[PDB]
C-alpha cells in the first residue's frame, strides 16, 4: 500500500 | 505586465493529502481528489463546496472533466478507473484492467474516450459508453505519471519515470515518437499547450521543458522551484498574462513568463507540497491544492 493513501501523495524511492 | 495572484477563498473538506485540482471547461466547478477516497466539487469562482463524490476503495491520484463538464473521470489505488455524473454523483462505470495503481487520466476532446496511465508502465485506451478498454499500449518501462490528449484527440502524449515523453496515434495504439534527453531524469508530467504544437514536461531534476513537438526539441527550460520527488500539475495560463503555472515542494505556487522563462509570481500559504495547480478556462483564476500537512485548496485571483 501507499502508507499517505494514494500513489500520488507518496514521495518517489531513489 | 507581471500577475498579481492574491488568495481569495481557502476550501477545507478532505481528510488526506488532495491529489489534483481541475475547473470544469464551462469556468462554473472545481474538482478535487484526494488520498481519503473522495472527490469533492466546488463553486469555481468563491470555492463553495457543491458535494462530494464516493465509491473508490482507495485513494484517488487524479480526476478529469468531461468537455461538456457533465462527467469525471477518477483514477485510484483500487486499480481502477470510474466514470462520474457529476449532477447525480453517481458512478456510472468502473474501468477494470490496470495490475497496479492507475496515476492519471483524461478524456479527449470529443469525450467518447478517456485515456489512462498506471504504475503498472502501461497506457490504456478506454470507450465511454461500454467502460471498456480498447487498446493497452505496452508504453513505458517504469510507472506512467501523465497522459494528455491533443486538440482534436489524434494523439495522445504520456510519461514516464523511465525518462520518456511518447506520443501515440490514438486510432492504432502506435508510437508516432519518443523524446529523448541523454541525461534521462524522470518525467513527472506532461500536457499540450494550448495551441497543440508543444508539449510541457516536469523533470523530477526540479525542471519544466517546453519542447517543440514537431522538431522532437526543446525550446524553453524553466527553473526556481523544487521537484524532485512528486508528480506535480503544470499549466498553462492563458487568459491573461501568458504563463507557465506549477506546484513545488517549497510549498509554493510557481508562475513563470512563457517566453522570457522569469518568474514572475510565487504564491505562499500553502503549508505542504502543492501537488497540484490548475487555470481557469476564462478568467484570471488559479486553484492550488496540497499534501497532507495542508490538505487545503487555495484560490486565487489576479487583475491580469
Amino acid at each position: 500500500v501507499n502508507p499517505t493513501g494514494c500513489a500520488r501523495s507518496e514521495p518517489k524511492m531513489s | 505586465v507581471k500577475p498579481n495572484y492574491a488568495l481569495k477563498f481557502t476550501l477545507a473538506g478532505h481528510t488526506k493529502a488532495v491529489s489534483s485540482v481541475k475547473f470544469s471547461p464551462n469556468g462554473e466547478w472545481l474538482a478535487s481528489s484526494s488520498a481519503d477516497k473522495l472527490i469533492k466539487i466546488w463553486g469555481a469562482y468563491d470555492g463553495k463546496f457543491e458535494k462530494t463524490i464516493s465509491g473508490h476503495k482507495l485513494g484517488i491520484s487524479d480526476v478529469a472533466w468531461s468537455s461538456d463538464s457533465n462527467l469525471l473521470v477518477s483514477a485510484s489505488d483500487d486499480k481502477t478507473l470510474k466514470i462520474w455524473d457529476v449532477s447525480s454523483g453517481k458512478c456510472l462505470k468502473t474501468l477494470k484492467g490496470h495490475s497496479n495503481y492507475v496515476f492519471c487520466c483524461n478524456f479527449n476532446p470529443q469525450s467518447n474516450l478517456i485515456v489512462s496511465g498506471s504504475f503498472d508502465e502501461s497506457v490504456r485506451i478506454w470507450d465511454v459508453k461500454t467502460g471498456k478498454c480498447l487498446k493497452t499500449l505496452p508504453a513505458h518501462s517504469d510507472p506512467v505519471s501523465a497522459v494528455h490528449f491533443n486538440r482534436d484527440g489524434s494523439l495522445i502524449v504520456s510519461s514516464s519515470y523511465d525518462g520518456l515523453c511518447r506520443i501515440w496515434d490514438t486510432a492504432s495504439g502506435q508510437c508516432l515518437k519518443t523524446l529523448i534527453d541523454d541525461d534521462n531524469p524522470p518525467v513527472s508530467f506532461v500536457k499540450f499547450s494550448p495551441n497543440g504544437k508543444y508539449i510541457l514536461a516536469a523533470t523530477l531534476d526540479n525542471t519544466l521543458k517546453l519542447w517543440d513537438y514537431s522538431k522532437g526539441k526543446c525550446l524553453k527550460t524553466y527553473t526556481g522551484h523544487k521537484n524532485e520527488k512528486y508528480c506535480i500539475f503544470a499549466n498553462f495560463s492563458v487568459t491573461g498574462g501568458k504563463w507557465i503555472v506549477s506546484g513545488s515542494e517549497d510549498n509554493l505556487v510557481y508562475i513563470w513568463n512563457l517566453q522570457t522563462k522569469e518568474i514572475v509570481q510565487k504564491l505562499q500559504g500553502h503549508t505542504d507540497v502543492v501537488i497540484s495547480t490548475a487555470c481557469h478556462p476564462t478568467e484570471n483564476i488559479i486553484a492550488s491544492a496540497a499534501l497532507e500537512n495542508d490538505k487545503t485548496i487555495k484560490l486565487w485571483k489576479s487583475d491580469c
